[PDB]
């Protein structure tokens, strides 16, 4: 089990760790978060009290070092460190552990949401997503718009998700216009699976790392890299067996942790309608169906 | 965007634009079969394409053997349409390209798109004009080298005849229109119009009678008068 330990908490602020939160009061005294689960990446995140424009956090992983976290008055956020003195790291935490300073990472052992959320998010992969290569973990914000956003404006302060756009020349082959586009197997398969991702456990990973930047920070191209991921599965014909029984069940772990009253602006009503109606997977994704509607028949 | 009232000149300015029209590409009769159950024999269509500047009609015959052995034939159909319009603009000089391409029903706009993705400057755009173009299908010698076609080919025409000669393009476009609306109305009527003084006659290389400017009006005010009564009759007014 791995730590976190803050620095202090000068300014009152609702902390996020994965699924779960606690409001820290001005100045309290807060010194992080102890029992982490070594194996899965992990995301902390921030809303101050006093301004709730900007969600923030970091996406780190706990095997690649020892990982702070320390408030910057000129910058003014909670900042992320590396701590490379190992020694030093482990006499402070010891410390704030004696102390009981920390909260505790509170996971049920019944439960296995944070790895169904993550099972197939990589943090390798997402330092190259969120570029910034002199740390081992990566900032992300409610405000960060992805690459394809910028070519519809800062470089490296963007989201590179993987560019799907379903009119498109690499989409489309030539002579197979209407085949390519009404059953999008050839840009599923051939084009992304085959060709950028590798396998389906790569292009997984992503659709659960466009989904936790959604949830957790309202990021709108994070939003909408999700959707498309989804779209480019149920539009095609041809899926592997074993990525639709899986699909189902990532979609249907993400639709359960959605908080119930953000429904309307992280689920995009044509996309859903379509996918588990009308498209070739309609009878394919029977969990994700039954929850959604038992949960959001509203949007349906 | 879209394509409206508000901006109806823009189709006369100077840049290359054609509208296309794919009502009529995939036309059928239906039929009671032996076992009394109704079946579709397809007729031959065509794809109506043109520039209404210049009067210029693209008509790009859509022959019976281009369905054989399909399915979705109405979903085929607009990427049949999509695809022939796209080979036409390949095939064109790059300054004779068009610089839009105004499709007459929203449904054209995707399989447009998507074939033309090779041409990102040409713009592809719908239109809130309710336009009567369907009605193509009443011009005789358009209807005669359609059911005539043995097998898919292009022919040429200017809709506008000789107009351009004494009108702007404008007017040839709204007297084209009327003529059209009303076919598209009252066929019958509309014909026993254009047609009831055989002095009158269609130039073996014209579509249309050959009106003085003086007779136009009287025809114009007629198909006007027909439009107007024809939606009596309709409404009961
Ligand atoms: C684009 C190749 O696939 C990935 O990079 N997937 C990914 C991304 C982020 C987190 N986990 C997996
Ligand atoms: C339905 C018939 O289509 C054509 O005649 N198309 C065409 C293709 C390439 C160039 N010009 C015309």
């Amino acid at each position: 089990m791995n730590t976190v330990p803050f620095t202090s908490a000068p300014i009152e602020v609702t902390i996020g760790i994965d699924q779960y939160s606690f409001n820290v009061k001005e100045n309290q005294p807060f010194h992080g978060i102890k029992d982490i689960p070594i194996g899965h990446v992990h995301v902390i995140h921030f809303q101050h009290a006093d301004n709730s424009s900007m969600r923030y956090g970091y996406w780190f992983d706990c095997r690649m070092g020892n990982f702070y976290i320390q408030y910057d008055p000129k910058d003014g956020l909670y900042k992320m460190m590396e701590e490379r003195d190992g020694a030093k790291f482990e006499n402070i935490v010891h410390n704030f552990k004696e102390r009981q300073m920390m909260v505790s990472y509170p996971k049920i052992d019944e439960d296995d949401t944070w790895y169904n959320l993550t099972e197939f998010v990589q943090m390798d992969k997402i330092r190259k997503i969120v570029r910034k290569d002199e740390n081992q973990f990566s900032y992300v914000d409610s405000s960060m718009t992805t690459v394809q956003e910028n070519e519809l404006s800062d470089p490296a302060h963007s989201l590179n998700y993987t560019v799907i756009n379903f009119k498109s020349r690499e989409a489309i082959r030539p002579g197979h216009e209407m085949e390519d586009f009404l059953d999008k197997s050839y840009y599923l398969n051939t084009v992304m699976l085959q060709g950028i991702f590798k396998n389906s456990s790569n292009y997984f990973g992503e659709l659960q790392f466009a989904f936790l930047n959604a949830m957790f920070f309202g990021n709108y191209g994070s939003s909408l890299q999700w959707h498309a991921m989804i779209e480019l599965i149920c539009s095609s014909a041809t899926v592997p067996k074993h990525m639709l029984d899986k699909l189902d069940e990532i979609l249907y772990y993400q639709i359960k942790t959605l908080p119930e009253q953000y429904s309307d602006i992280l689920l995009n009503e044509r996309v859903w309608n379509i996918c588990l109606y009308s498209s070739f997977q309609k009878n394919s994704l029977h969990n994700t169906e039954k929850i959604m509607e038992n949960k959001y028949p509203e949007l349906l | 965007g879209a394509m409206n009232s508000s901006n109806y000149a823009e189709l006369f300015n100077n840049d290359i634009k054609l509208f296309v029209d794919d009502t009529n590409v995939y036309r059928v009769t239906v039929h009671k079969t032996f076992e009394g159950n109704v079946a579709t024999k397809a007729i031959n269509g065509c794809i109506f394409t043109l520039n209404p500047k210049t009067g210029h009609l693209f008509l790009k015959i859509i022959h019976t053997s281009v369905w054989a052995g399909q399915k979705r034939l109405s979903q085929l159909a607009k990427w049949k349409t999509a695809e022939e319009v796209s080979a036409l603009v390949r095939s064109l000089p790059k300054e004779e390209q068009p610089k839009q391409i105004i499709v007459t029903r929203k449904a054209m706009l995707d399989p447009l798109e998507v074939h033309m993705l090779d041409f990102p400057n040409i713009a592809i755009r719908p239109t809130e004009l309710r336009l009567p173009f369907s009605a193509a299908m009443s011009i005789d010698k358009l209807s005669d080298v359609v059911m005539k076609a043995t097998e898919p080919q292009m022919v040429l025409f200017n809709i506008y005849d000789d107009w351009l000669d004494r009108i702007s393009s404008y007017t040839a476009f709204s007297r084209l229109t009327l003529l059209l609306r009303a076919l598209k109305t009252n066929e019958e009527s509309a014909k026993m119009i254009l047609l009831s003084d055989p002095t009158i006659t269609i130039k073996s290389y014209h579509l249309w009678p050959s009106f003085t400017d003086e007779q136009w009006i009287t025809i114009e005010s007629q198909m006007r008068d027909l439009i107007l009564t024809e939606y009596g009759r309709k409404y009961n007014v």
